[PDB]
C-alpha cells in the first residue's frame, strides 16, 4: 500500500496548471495516421473480405466440410456421454479404454485427410475442427491425472 | 418466484382443422397464435423447454423434440402451415408421447401439457380413465383449451390432473387464453455460458446465435444477460417517505439518506431497481 | 433533440499512475479531448445539450450542469474542485446518467450515453451495473464506449444490449480523432456511415458469493442464483 498514496498525491499537484486548447489537444502527424486506421484497407480486415475463400469455390469443400462435420460430430457425441456418466464402474471404465483408441484413430484419419484436401492449395481453415480434437485429447489427460488423484 | 416447466403443447389436425369461424383455415389461426405463443414463453422462463406433438388419423407424432430453442419451433411451425389434416385425432396416444419422456424429468419442475383441441371425437384404441389415474401420479398437469364445445372427457382430464379447461369465444379470447399459460406457477442445473460471440464452453462446439443446449456434449448454453433481468424481485428495493437540490437528476431514501424528487421517485422504484445512491 | 451524456473515467488512482509513468498522456491531456468533443457536440445543431459526469472514488459529480467560454470554464475549475477503496465506480454515475435524461425528457429527444473508461473493471458492482443497462435499454439510450488500455467485460454488454459502439483505442495522444469520428454523429447519421464493428463480447456471470467470473457453473432453477462448483443446495431461499 505505498503507491497508492503518492499516485493519490501525484494527481493532485497535477490539477493546478491545466486547460491548453489550441495545439496541445491533437498534433497533425497523428490525427493523419488514423485515417489510415479507420479506412477500409487499415485495422479492417474483416472489411476488406466478407467471404471466406474455403480453398475452391465452395460447393466441393463444403461437401467434404459437412462430412467432415458428421465423421467428427457423432463419433463425440459417444465420447462425451461416457465422460459425462463418472459412474467409476469397469464397464465405463472399459468404454472409456475402448474410446481412447478409436479417437486416436479419430485423429490420423482426419489429419491424413486435411492433408489430402488441403494440399491443392492449402488456402481453407482446417484447423477450427482440430481443436474440438484437441478437446477430446486432453480431456483424456486430465481424467487419468484425476483418476490417478482419485486412486 | 416461478420455477422450471417443461410444456409440451399439443395440436389437433382432425378433419374439423379446416373449419370456418376463425382466420379461414382453422388450423393456421392456431399455428399464427402459437407462434406468438413460444416467443412469449421464453420471455417470461429463461430456461424452459417446448414440445410441440400433432395429432392426425388415430396417431401421434412428435413434431420437434424437448428442447429449448426459441427459433427451431418457430421454423417447424412454419413448415406445417399446409399439413392434409386427415382422419380423427386420439388422445391416449397423445398423452403417452408426452408420458413416456415427460416422466424422465427431474422432481423439481413443473412438467405441463396443453391441448389445443378442435375436434370433438378422440378414437382411441385403450381406456382414456386409467391415463388420468397415471398422470395424476406422475404430477402432469394437463390443461386443455378447447374450440366450439365442451366434451365430457377433457373435463375430467383438466379437473382431475390440476389443470384447467376452457372454450373459445373468438380470436380474442383464443390469444387472451394462451397468454394465462405464459406465467410460471409460483435443484442446481449446470449450464455454461458463451463467451466469445457464440461458441461451446465445454468441447468447442461453435453453432449459431441460440440459447440452446450443446448438441454435443449435452450441456445447456444460456445468455447471462437474459438471467439478469429475473433478478431485483429478490432482495428488492423498498418505497421512500416524502415530506429542490435533488441526488439523481441534480435539480427520500431512509437507508442513506438521499433526497430525491417526484421525478426520481417514480423512476428508481420502477425501472431503475436500484438505488443510485446505494450503489455509492 | 440529442442529447450527450459523457461519463468520464476520472479514478485518480490510475490517472496518477500515468502521470508518473511518463507515457505523455495525462488527465489534463484527457479532459480536454472531452470538452472538445462537448465544444462539438454544441455545433452540429441549435438544439443540442450536454451533461459531463465524472466518475471519482466514492464520489461522482456533475460537471457541466452547476457560449462555450462559460460551458468550458465550468469543467475546468470542477476539476480543479474534485480531484484536489482503490477501484472506481462505474454504475453509481450511469444511475446518475439515467436520471438526468429521464427528467430531460419530461421538459419536452433522442439520447445516449459515451463512456470514456480507463481503469480496470470492478466486478463487485455486477448485479448494479446489470440493472442500469435494461432500465436504458427500455428507452433506446445508447451506451457507446471507448476504452483506452484494457477491455472491460461488464461495458462490452452495455454496447450490445442497448445498441451502441465498442471501440479500444489504441493510441493514447489521438483519442480525440477516433472521438470525433465514430461517436460524434448522432443515432440517426450512425446508418449512413461505415464503423469498426464489435470484435468479442464478454459473456460471463458472478457467483452470489465470490463474484468470480464464471463460464460454466451451476444456476438454481427458482432462484436463478448462478454459483460455483459446489451446488450442495440454494443458498438464498
Ligand atoms: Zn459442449
Ligand atoms: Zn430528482
Ligand atoms: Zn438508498
Ligand atoms: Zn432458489
Ligand atoms: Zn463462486
Amino acid at each position: 500500500s505505498q503507491d497508492i498514496i503518492n499516485s493519490f498525491q501525484s494527481i493532485r499537484q497535477e490539477m493546478e496548471a491545466y486547460t491548453p486548447k489550441l495545439t496541445q489537444v491533437l498534433s497533425s502527424s497523428a490525427a493523419s495516421s488514423t485515417i489510415t486506421a479507420l479506412s477500409p484497407g487499415g485495422a479492417l480486415m474483416q472489411g476488406g473480405t466478407q467471404q471466406a475463400i474455403n480453398q475452391m469455390v465452395p460447393n466441393d469443400i463444403q461437401s467434404e466440410l459437412k462430412h467432415l462435420y458428421v465423421a467428427v460430430g457423432e463419433l463425440l457425441r459417444h465420447f462425451w456421454s461416457c465422460f459425462p456418466v463418472n459412474t467409476p464402474f469397469l464397464e465405463e471404465k472399459v468404454v472409456k479404454m475402448k474410446s481412447n483408441l478409436e479417437r486416436f484413430q479419430v485423429t490420423k484419419l482426419c489429419p491424413f485427410q486435411e492433408k489430402i484436401r488441403r494440399q491443392y492449395l492449402s488456402t481453407n481453415l482446417v484447423s477450427h475442427i482440430e481443436e474440438m480434437l484437441q478437446t477430446a485429447y486432453n480431456k483424456l489427460h486430465t481424467w487419468q491425472s484425476r483418476r490417478l488423484m482419485k486412486k | 418466484l416461478g420455477m422450471m416447466r417443461h410444456l409440451y403443447v399439443v395440436v389437433d389436425g382432425s378433419r374439423t382443422m379446416e373449419d370456418q369461424d376463425l382466420k379461414p383455415n382453422r388450423l393456421t389461426c392456431t399455428l399464427k397464435l402459437l407462434e406468438y405463443f413460444v416467443e412469449e414463453y421464453f420471455d417470461q422462463n429463461p430456461i424452459s423447454q417446448i414440445g410441440i406433438i400433432v395429432t392426425k388419423s388415430k396417431r401421434a407424432e412428435k413434431l420437434t423434440e424437448l428442447s429449448g430453442n426459441p427459433r427451431k419451433h418457430i421454423t417447424s411451425l412454419k413448415k406445417a402451415v399446409d399439413m392434409t389434416c386427415h382422419g380423427e385425432p386420439s388422445l391416449y396416444n397423445s398423452l403417452s408421447i408426452a408420458m413416456q419422456t415427460l416422466k424422465h424429468m427431474p422432481g423439481h419442475t413443473s412438467r405441463e401439457v396443453l391441448i389445443i383441441f378442435s375436434s370433438l371425437t378422440t378414437c382411441d384404441p385403450s381406456n382414456i380413465y386409467d391415463l388420468i389415474k397415471t398422470l395424476k401420479a406422475a404430477k402432469i398437469r394437463v390443461s386443455v383449451i378447447g374450440l366450439s364445445a365442451e366434451v365430457r372427457v377433457c373435463t375430467v382430464l383438466a379437473r382431475e390432473t390440476g389443470g384447467t379447461y376452457h372454450v373459445i369465444l373468438d380470436e380474442s379470447h383464443y390469444k387472451e387464453l394462451l397468454t394465462h399459460h405464459v406465467s410460471p406457477p409460483p435443484g442446481n442445473t449446470e449450464p455454461g455460458l458463451t463467451l466469445g460471440g457464440y461458441f461451446c464452453p465445454q468441447c468447442r462446439a461453435k453453432y449459431c446465435e441460440l440459447p440452446v443446449e450443446c448438441k454435443i456434449c449435452g450441456l445447456t448454453l444460456v445468455s447471462a444477460p437474459h438471467l439478469a433481468r429475473s433478478y431485483h424481485h429478490l432482495f428488492p428495493l423498498d418505497a421512500f417517505q416524502e415530506i429542490r437540490f435533488c441526488y439523481g437528476c441534480q435539480g427520500v431514501c431512509a437507508v442513506c439518506q438521499n433526497v430525491f424528487c417526484v421525478d426520481c421517485d417514480v423512476f428508481v422504484h420502477d425501472s431503475l431497481h436500484c438505488c443510485p445512491g446505494c450503489i455509492h | 433533440l440529442n442529447l450527450l451524456v459523457i461519463v468520464v473515467d476520472a479514478n485518480p488512482i490510475w490517472w496518477g499512475k500515468q502521470a508518473l509513468k511518463e507515457s505523455q498522456f495525462t488527465l489534463s491531456k484527457c479532459i480536454d479531448a472531452v470538452m472538445v468533443l462537448g465544444n462539438s457536440h454544441l455545433f452540429m445543431n441549435r438544439s443540442n445539450k450536454l451533461a459531463v459526469i465524472a466518475s471519482h472514488i466514492q464520489e461522482s459529480r456533475f460537471l457541466y450542469p452547476g457560449l462555450l467560454t462559460s460551458a468550458n470554464e465550468v469543467i475546468v475549475e470542477e476539476i480543479k474542485d474534485l480531484m484536489t477503496h482503490t477501484e472506481t465506480l462505474l454504475a453509481g454515475s450511469l444511475a446518475k446518467a439515467l436520471c438526468y435524461i429521464h427528467r430531460m425528457n419530461k421538459e419536452v429527444m433522442k439520447s445516449r450515453i459515451l463512456v470514456i473508461k480507463a481503469a480496470e473493471d470492478s466486478a463487485l458492482q455486477y448485479m448494479n451495473f446489470m440493472n442500469v443497462i435494461f432500465a436504458a435499454q427500455k428507452q433506446n439510450i445508447l451506451i457507446d464506449a471507448c476504452v483506452l488500455d484494457s477491455d472491460s467485460g461488464l461495458l462490452q454488454q452495455a454496447c450490445d444490449i442497448t445498441g451502441g459502439l465498442y471501440l479500444k483505442v489504441p493510441q493514447m495522444p489521438s483519442l480525440l480523432q477516433y472521438l470525433l469520428w465514430v461517436f460524434l454523429p448522432d443515432q440517426d447519421q450512425r446508418s449512413q456511415l461505415i464503423l469498426p464493428p464489435p470484435v468479442h463480447v464478454d459473456y460471463r456471470a458472478a457467483c452470489f458469493c465470490h463474484r468470480n467470473l464464471i463460464e460454466i457453473g451451476y444456476v438454481c432453477s427458482v432462484c436463478l442464483s448462478i454459483f460455483c462448483n459446489f451446488s450442495p443446495i440454494c443458498t438464498t431461499c
